[PDB]
């Protein structure tokens, strides 16, 4: 519950209507109807997943809400669909090539819902009488509507001895493997032992004696390749990034078995999204790889964001729009974000204030909207926070003009920093 | 009696056989629910066959 509000916490989805009509202000967003409708339609395409290898480029001036609309789409997509957010400079690893990192990122945003039929027996253990030779045992499971006694085997008795199960424990035994899983207790333990005090759990299902076809959908991403590349996979799946596995017999074989599962009804493919923020940092080799990697059937939807116009492509000398080669730039379609006006800026500032739980006068809102239209929006939020803190220190109830104007001089913007920078501190 | 014989064409006997096969010093861990749905609690018992154990 203790998680602080970040720069994109004010947004909590992409405000859209039944007909995908964008709204002025909803779900923490304001203005920018065109790019928001583009986000809505690409999100509909993602949730459809019928087509693979689609790319979208979010372009615009800084502070136009590129990362904002990206996080909004991520939120609107909701759980059950992977959304791999990554920065352009994260692919540069000292233990795995750029192409390998891109393959990892692509396969990481693809999920397979594996269906598994289970048969679990549950109930209340009324009698767990076990005859230890130092071989024979019987279990008396009880439910709210029926009871049954089961003769325990040697291995089952040993498993029960492993996980201590006293009378009155709510357990869920899997008839397939016999794994002992304790859920709780139905009553106290004799009220006499001067220890082991806990709370009592609710009774089990009436038909819990034998659940026939308990369906559990195990969801896992296509990053499962780490499970095969090495005999010990937890080390690679948890921390180790040195996963330069062999592409042959791993990628192709896993894809083939995933197709077999999809055809045989075991699992279903759920393509996610790969959001590369500041994609301009990718080397030209990474762009050349994305050009071809984006053509596979397992290719997720590649959302990208650029904050530049004509700029040199990293790893070469010639320039291209958005710092992306002409090929990949032409392949994808671009979503331009128009700057926000004064009203939109004021509304965004008000939404941020509401998020931060801070209140300020109308004149404060006006002067702060002015300052934000002049300097920037993020700087306006910084001033919101600073003025709220100055007001709290001042013992006031709401932020007045005298606090925003004070923190404006206390904290400087880059435009004024460079102005006072004429002291030639260093070069 | 004839009908009983013809229809006989027991698990308790197999349990008694298992007991026979037991060397004799068998310790049994036994816990049952006992009263203080109705209020109740769990009680634990550990039966020792012979004094050796
Ligand atoms: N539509 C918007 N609604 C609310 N805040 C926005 C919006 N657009 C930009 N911002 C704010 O501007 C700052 C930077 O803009 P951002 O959302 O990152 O877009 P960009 O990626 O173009 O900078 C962030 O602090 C963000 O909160």
């Amino acid at each position: 519950r203790i998680e602080r509000i970040g720069a994109h916490s004010h947004i909590r989805g992409l405000g859209l209507d039944d007909a995908l009509e964008p709204r002025q202000a909803s779900q923490g967003m304001v203005g920018q109807l065109a790019a928001r409708r583009a986000a809505g339609v690409v999100l509909e395409m993602i949730r459809e997943g019928k087509i693979a290898g689609r790319a979208v480029l979010i372009a615009g001036q800084p502070g136009t809400g590129k990362t904002a609309i990206a996080m909004g789409m991520a939120q609107a997509l909701g759980p059950d669909t992977p959304f791999t957010a990554i920065a352009g400079s994260e692919i540069f690893s000292l233990e795995m090539s750029k192409t390998e990192a891109l393959t990892q990122a692509f396969r990481r945003s693809i999920g397979v819902r594996i269906k598994e039929e289970t048969e679990i027996i549950e109930g209340e253990v009324v009698e767990i009488q076990i005859d230890r030779p130092a071989k024979v045992g019987k279990l008396t499971l009880k439910t709210t509507e029926m009871e049954t006694i089961y003769d325990l085997g040697t291995k089952m008795i040993e498993s029960l001895t492993k996980d201590k199960v006293q009378a009155g424990d709510v357990i869920t035994i899997d008839k397939a493997t016999g794994k002992i899983s304790k859920l709780g207790r139905s009553f106290t333990r004799a009220r006499d032992y001067d220890a082991m005090g806990s709370q009592t759990k609710f009774v089990q299902c009436p038909d819990g004696e034998l659940q026939k076809r308990k369906e559990v959908v195990h969801t896992v991403s296509l990053h499962e390749i780490d499970v095969i590349n090495s005999r010990t996979q937890g080390f690679l799946a948890l921390f180790s990034g040195d996963t330069g596995e062999i592409k042959s017999e791993v990628r192709e074989q896993i894809n083939a078995k995933v197709a077999e599962w999809r055809e045989e009804g075991k699992a279903e493919i759920i393509p996610g999204v790969l959001f590369i923020d500041e994609v301009h940092m990718l080397d030209i080799e990474s762009f050349s790889f994305l050009n071809r990697a984006l053509e596979s059937d397992m290719a997720p939807v590649l959302i990208m964001a650029t904050n530049r116009g004509i700029t040199r492509i990293r790893g070469t000398s010639y320039q291209s729009p958005h710092g992306i080669p002409i090929d990949l730039l032409d392949r994808l379609l671009i979503v331009s974000t128009t700057p926000y006006s004064e009203k939109d800026t004021k509304q965004i500032l008000r939404i941020r204030c509401e998020e931060e739980d801070v209140e300020m006068s109308e004149d404060a809102y006006t002067v702060l909207t002015r300052i934000g239209l002049e300097t920037s929006l993020r700087y306006a939020i910084q001033l919101i926070t600073a003025a709220s803190l100055v007001c709290r220190k001042r013992k006031g109830t709401e932020v007045q003009v005298d606090d925003i104007k004070r923190v404006y001089s206390l904290f400087l913007d880059e435009s004024r920093s460079t102005q006072y920078m004429k002291e030639y501190q260093d070069a | 009696n004839l009908r009983s014989l013809e229809t006989y064409e027991a698990d308790k006997k197999k349990q008694v056989h298992k007991k026979r096969k037991c060397p004799g010093p068998i310790i049994t861990y036994h816990s049952v629910t006992v009263p203080l749905p109705p209020a109740r609690c769990s009680r634990t018992f550990i039966t020792f066959s012979d004094d050796a154990t």
